[PDB]
RNA sequence: GCUACUACCGAUUGGAUGGUUUAGUGAGGCCCUCGGAUCGGCCCCGCCGGGGUGCCCUGGCGGAGCGCUGAG
RNA sequence: CAGCCGCGGUAAUUCCAGCUCCAAUAGCGUAUAUUAAAGUUGCUGCAGUUAAAAAGCUCGUAGUUGGAUCUUGGGAGCGGCCGUCCCCUGCUCGGCGCCGGCCCGAAGCGUUUACUUUGAAAAAAUUAGAGUGUUCAAAGCAGGCCGCCUGGAUACCGCAGCUAGGAAUAAUGGAAUAGGACCGCGGUUCUAUUUUGUUGGUUUU
RNA sequence: UACCUGGUUGAUCCUGCCAGUAGCAUAUGCUUGUCUCAAAGAUUAAGCCAUGCAUGUCUAAGUACGCACGGCCGGUACAGUGAAACUGCGAAUGGCUCAUUAAAUCAGUUAUGGUUCCUUUGGUCGCUCGUACUUGGAUAACUGUGGUAAUUCUAGAGCUAAUACAUGCCGACGGGCGCUGACCCCCUUCGCGGGGGGGAUGCGUGCAUUUAUCAGUGGUGACUCUAGAUAACCUCGGGCCGAUCGCACGCCCGGCGGCGACGACCCAUUCGAACGUCUGCCCUAUCAACUUUCGAUGGUAGUCGCCGUGCCUACCAUGGUGACCACGGGUGACGGGGAAUCAGGGUUCGAUUCCGGAGAGGGAGCCUGAGAAACGGCUACCACAUCCAAGGAAGGCAGCAGGCGCGCAAAUUACCCACUCCCGACCCGGGGAGGUAGUGACGAAAAAUAACAAUACAGGA
RNA sequence: UCAGUACGAGAGGAACCGCAGGUUCAGACAUUUGGUGUAUGUGCUUGGCUGAGGAGCCAAUGGGGCGAAGCUACCAUCUG
RNA sequence: ACUAUGACUCUCUUAAGGUAGCCAAAUGCCUCGUCAUCUAAUUAGUGACGCGCAUGAAUGGAUGAACGAGAUUCCCACUG
RNA sequence: CAAUGUAGGUAAGGGAAGUCGGCAAGCCGGAUCCGUAACUUCGGGAUAAGGAUUGGCUCUAAGGGCUGGC
């Protein structure tokens, strides 16, 4: 879609600018400076996290990570934590097994496939031979007659 | 048209199936599958249209949620999907194993058997494929991709399988002799010993059949599916034998049921 | 677009067609690649079905063959000499399919030396003072002189081709289409055909 | 001769509607070659930890070539 | 008033009323397109001396139509002189097998159309149509016995295309400066290939 | 039931026409008590529309650090719900209409040995020889400042995921198979030779891809088919060889493990789609010759395109159609399946509930997608329309109702997913498709508005 | 603007002071725009002539582009 | 047999009494005749009408392509 | 090197409104290649109308003579 906006070329021709302060100076501003806010998340996906704290591929999250408390009448006081991803876990690593497991199962139908047909073919043939054999002492015999 | 129709109509749908005329617009377009569109019966068809269970979708949805039903030795799930013929629906709960064959007219008919000679099914074959590293491959009519078969098998052949594990056992030559249900067009559900084989290039080629009763019809090979050596079976068949007795034949048979209903 | 369509022009007696529809997505066509030579760039295309094709507009290299010896190697693209389309792809230089290029002899020169033990090329009067390639032909063992010996017997080669390997360049037309592929592939003229076109250059040049 | 009606010719290079097209101009997409606002990445040195054996690897604080180099 | 013929100028069977009487009956009237009636567009099926009608005459390429002439009969058995069933191609591999030969089966080849008969093939819906007590019917494809029993058929479906039978009627070729058939004889040139115990090559047969 | 009658005359017989007669639609008039079916703004204006709705969707199983609800046993994540938002899939179907369009669409008939296919189904899915006990970095939803007269308009500051996007190994894999080959051995010979083997080191060493040369497992009527051998080639705007997810939890002095979900490249498959073959269409001569360098008919080589072809480009050749009606003009013509009428022959109609085509003011152009030259997706110009603070904003009922206008001429802004089917991630959602009622003398079926007895009378066996 | 007011049933509908501009006329000037342009200023160019190149000339202002200064226009501007 | 007109008839005057054709023209006073077109607007110009003060038939009438240093009217492009 | 003249030139915007009247000056102009109506004594009308191109430099090709298919 095509709309209208505004060029970025400064002016007086203007009516907002937001600003963003870099750098704090002489002055201590009582709106800004006092009043702290904390940022809201920290690394979410464990891969992340992992790179984040620098924490080792075989160790435990589990036990480092924060959880903030939830709190308010009527309901106990809580703290809700994140679903942990990118954990090896025995569930996962058994899933780890399954592939391989299964990858032993193909290689099993693939082999004992080509040893089959293998085996069914060449009998064939030998039975085939064993005809042509038996064609050829009918051909001399045909000759012959 | 910009692709492809998802929608059908009541009318449309094919009057083998018998659908009727008044209860209702539209009818259920099955999905792609194994068999085509024309020849397939729908499961909520055969259940409700023509095994009279459920009434409404949403009993067959619950039913078929449950999910005994087995479909080709594998479990399925969807409600339009065509099993066709030969094709046998066990269900568990009951204990009662259905295989999908022909009525004298071009319908299907109910013919129950056991599950033991239930157990298995057979499938014609269509093409001998090579494949990736010397390795033989087959294409039956309802899709299923074989490997490393006997080169013995051949073009217009049957193969006797095992629904478990999806393996050819063995197979049925295409040879003078040998029994054949007519599976499309005018003999539709019709059986005769293969009496000649009439060649035609180009034109596709023709088969003269004789009835057991001396009565000859001929077919194309499309409609043809080749059930046995000789003229002696080896599955079951349904009663009648697929003969398409007469109209005079009938009336004088029909009106005497009627008679001895009394 | 570019519709590719019968309806757009006169039957077969002369009468005049009038449209039943406006242009179709499949009724399609695209403009021409016209690859040409340069460093390195392929713009890939989505097609129907979601497809690619990865159609080239500069191409230095190309995997150039040589038929008889069958000896296939990548060489750099060095020039168009000739084209029988349309004069214009001669004179600006174009790549396409059935593009007479040039390239460098060394390869094959290289090639035989190592398996027949023999000069290709080498003006007459140059020699090596390395001596790798004489000591590569010479030192030979007892067991491997009764085969290269008997290579000898299968080691001449063609005037013709030779006094092009004494100059250094050999005429190579492309196959692979560039706009298709992404590849300006071809293979090495040779013999009976090549000499027809030197004749036809020849005429070309009057 | 008288009353009524109907089509016809009829100055106005007549007027009004569509329809093929010849010729000038021609927005705007699509394609291509450049371009490079802007935003990276690598390396380069100075001030410091952690590991190693005067040398190799890492994280921060300053500068700047932007030495090289990327999406765009 | 009256589609039309006509009615009405002082006893109006034709107008306006009343009195009656007719047709059809929950239906009837009026208008327009259109169809049979139309042997008034005619292939089946019209006219053309005088009712409307034949070029003033002859020539003339396409178009349309075209004489006659070539296979008639034969063998065995059959039914009440008569009719009908049985039969009217020819030219590498095995058994009705029998004592190399004979026949059959199979493969390939057949001077050619129109015409006629078969089958397949044909989208359903529709039409005709079998069945079926919607209380009858219009409809529908359902239903019926007191656990069981059944139906949910079938026909037509131009024209062209294909498939195998028939060969009277209408074409169409063929031997006439015989460069004519069969079946044979010998050259010139080119080779399918078998060959001489084993390594290599050629011509022969 | 294969039917005629009045009428020119003073009267007769003819050719001959006019009027009568019976069906089938459209309208209107008058009348009208019951029950079962039931068409309904095509005919003029492909003229114009206020308003509302007509396509969305989540599993135990792609993503939860909002208590927004929830077990209390925590500090060794997450019991379990969950607005929201990201992710994925669909929205190319259905519906409405018939203006254009005359071998075109359509019908039948065949072909793709000349092709593509999201999905469905079935085959393959440790075949490569060279951190994997699992890697990298954003980003939304959230909080907090705001802007406009005005859009489901949005900006800056804090943050953060994945079956999104990027990078990439050990493993099985322990070796084989081609070539290279220092050198080594045996045999024979006077020895060179001649014969037989080996051999350090190096190169290659999956499927899929591309080009060239050599030979002929399974097919075919016939393949340049299928498959094989060798040389090598392969875009970083990187192709595959699983950096996911849920249910149970076992068995072996932490090691082997189940059943699924989802996602993968290729091959077959299905729905089908798309080019071609054959034959067939109404009026017109007050339309008799037509075509061409702007491709007309062939040829050669290319371009594009998934292939075949003037599809497009270049160079040559000069062809092709025509009284068997071309060419041109008209058509109140979308086509067909069908309907009405009938003795037999025929005649006219067929927008219309099934199929095929085309289209959403006029024309054109395009992104996104497996699939669109999409119109309930965008960009222009033209036609028409709506508001402004003057800078700007937004638009398309040949969807349903309803309305304007044209007319002789045509319905209630109703109820429901309960039936039929369809979509979606789906055991849960949605559906003006559809169904159901209201109006409705286009029409079809059946059927009341009196029957009986006794008394008189008129008549009759 | 005064004023949608006085007046008049209504229909209709003024005036005085102030403010902003215009027409016509007269008198100057030329900053800017335009015109002119043989400063024969500067590229290009047709035909011929100086052996060729270079540099130039003749064709009654050879032709065509752009153009300084200066004159100059309700065709620019100012004041009454 | 509406008025008008007068097909038709007679008469006076002369030897008959303008037939075919044509126009407010280079021929028409009253006259810028009337109507239409051409213009915003037209005493001009063009096409019909005719009572023609005073049209008219080798004192030749009507037409008519080509040509004109002939007379007028309009339109395009173009211009001190 | 002033006005008045005589003969030469050029002008934004407008385009005969000036004027008895487009008087005068100005636009158009040669060639090739397309295309060319009304009417007509069928010879004409006709360069009708109406469009496009045009330079320099560097190349190819086709057309001829003479002697012993060259
Ligand atoms: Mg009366
Ligand atoms: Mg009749
Ligand atoms: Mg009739
Ligand atoms: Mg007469
Ligand atoms: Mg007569
Ligand atoms: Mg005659
Ligand atoms: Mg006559
Ligand atoms: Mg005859
Ligand atoms: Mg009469
Ligand atoms: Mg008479
Ligand atoms: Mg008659
Ligand atoms: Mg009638
Ligand atoms: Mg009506
Ligand atoms: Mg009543
Ligand atoms: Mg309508
Ligand atoms: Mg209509
Ligand atoms: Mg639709
Ligand atoms: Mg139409
Ligand atoms: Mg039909
Ligand atoms: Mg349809
Ligand atoms: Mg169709
Ligand atoms: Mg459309
Ligand atoms: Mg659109
Ligand atoms: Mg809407
Ligand atoms: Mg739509
Ligand atoms: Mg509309
Ligand atoms: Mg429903
Ligand atoms: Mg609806
Ligand atoms: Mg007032
Ligand atoms: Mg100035
Ligand atoms: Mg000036
Ligand atoms: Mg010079
Ligand atoms: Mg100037
Ligand atoms: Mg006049
Ligand atoms: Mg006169
Ligand atoms: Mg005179
Ligand atoms: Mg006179
Ligand atoms: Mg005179
Ligand atoms: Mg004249
Ligand atoms: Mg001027
Ligand atoms: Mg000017
Ligand atoms: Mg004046
Ligand atoms: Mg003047
Ligand atoms: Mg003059
Ligand atoms: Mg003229």
């Amino acid at each position: 879609k095509r709309k209208s906006v505004r060029g970025c070329i400064v002016d007086a021709n203007l009516s907002v600018l937001n600003l963003v302060i870099v750098k704090k100076g002489e002055k201590d501003i009582p709106g800004l400076t006092d009043t702290t806010v904390p940022r809201r998340l920290g690394p979410k996906r464990a891969s992340r996290i992992r790179k984040l704290f620098n924490l080792s591929k075989e160790d435990d999250v589990r036990q480092y990570v924060v959880r903030k408390p939830l709190n308010k009448e009527g309901k106990k006081p809580r703290t809700k934590a994140p679903k942990i991803q990118r954990l090896v876990t025995p569930r996962v690593l058994q899933h780890k097994r399954r592939r391989i497991a299964l990858k032993k199962q193909r290689t099993k139908k693939n082999k004992e496939e080509a040893a089959e047909y293998a085996k069914l073919l060449a009998k064939r043939m030998k039975e085939a031979k064993e005809k042509r054999q038996e064609q050829i002492a009918k051909r001399r015999r045909l000759s012959s007659l | 048209a910009r692709g492809p129709k998802k929608h059908l109509k009541r009318v449309a749908a094919p009057k083998h199936w018998m659908l009727d005329k008044l209860t209702g617009v539209f009818a259920p377009r099955p999905s792609t599958g194994p068999h085509k569109l024309r020849e397939c019966l729908p499961l909520i068809i055969f259940l409700r249209n023509r095994l009279k269970y459920a009434l409404t979708g949403d009993e067959v949805k619950k039913i078929c949620m449950q999910r005994f039903i087995k479909i080709d030795g594998k479990v399925r799930t969807d409600i339009t999907y065509p099993a066709g013929f030969m094709d046998v629906i066990s269900i568990d709960k009951t204990g009662e194993n259905f295989r999908l064959i022909y009525d004298t007219k071009g319908r299907f008919a109910v013919h129950r058997i056991t599950p033991e000679e239930a157990k298995y099914k057979l499938c014609k074959v269509r093409k001998i494929f090579v494949g990736t590293k010397g390795i033989p491959h087959l294409v039956t009519h309802d899709a299923r991709t074989i490997r490393y078969p006997d080169p013995l098998i051949k073009v217009n052949d049957t193969i006797q399988i095992d629904l478990e594990t999806g393996k050819i056992t063995d197979f049925i030559k295409f040879d003078t002799g040998n029994l054949c249900m007519v599976t499309g067009g005018a003999n539709l559900g019709r059986i005769g010993v293969i009496t000649n084989r009439e060649r035609h290039p180009g034109s596709f080629d023709v088969v003269h059949v004789k009835d057991a009763n001396g009565n000859s019809f001929a077919t194309r090979l499309s409609n043809i599916f080749v059930i046995g050596k000789g003229n002696k079976p080896w599955i079951s068949l349904p009663r009648g034998k697929g003969i398409r007795l007469t109209i005079a034949e009938e009336r004088d048979k029909r009106l005497a049921a009627k008679q001895s209903s009394g | 677009g570019i519709s590719r369509d019968n309806w757009h022009k006169r039957r077969k007696t002369g009468g005049k067609r009038k449209p039943y529809h406006k242009k179709r997505k499949y009724e399609l066509g695209r403009p021409a690649a016209n690859t040409k030579i340069g460093p390195r760039r392929i713009h890939t295309v989505r097609v129907r079905g979601g497809n690619k094709k990865y159609r080239a507009l500069r191409l230095d290299v190309g995997n150039f063959s040589w038929g008889s010896e069958c000896c296939t190697r990548k060489t750099r693209i060095i020039d168009v000499v000739y084209n029988a389309s349309n004069n214009e792809l001669v004179r600006t230089k174009t790549l396409v399919k059935n593009c007479i290029v040039l390239i460098d002899s060394t390869p094959y020169r290289q090639w035989y030396e190592s398996h027949y033990a023999l000069p290709l090329g080498r003006k007459k009067g140059a020699k090596l003072t390395p001596e790798e390639e004489e000591i590569l032909n010479k030192k030979r063992s007892k067991k491997i002189q009764k085969k290269y010996d008997e290579r000898k017997k299968n080691a001449k080669i063609s005037s013709l081709l030779e006094e092009q390997f004494q100059q250094g360049k050999l005429l190579a037309c492309i196959a692979s289409r560039p706009g298709q592929c992404g590849r300006a592939d071809g293979y090495v003229l040779e013999g009976k055909e090549l000499e027809f076109y030197l004749r036809k250059i020849k005429a070309r040049k009057g």
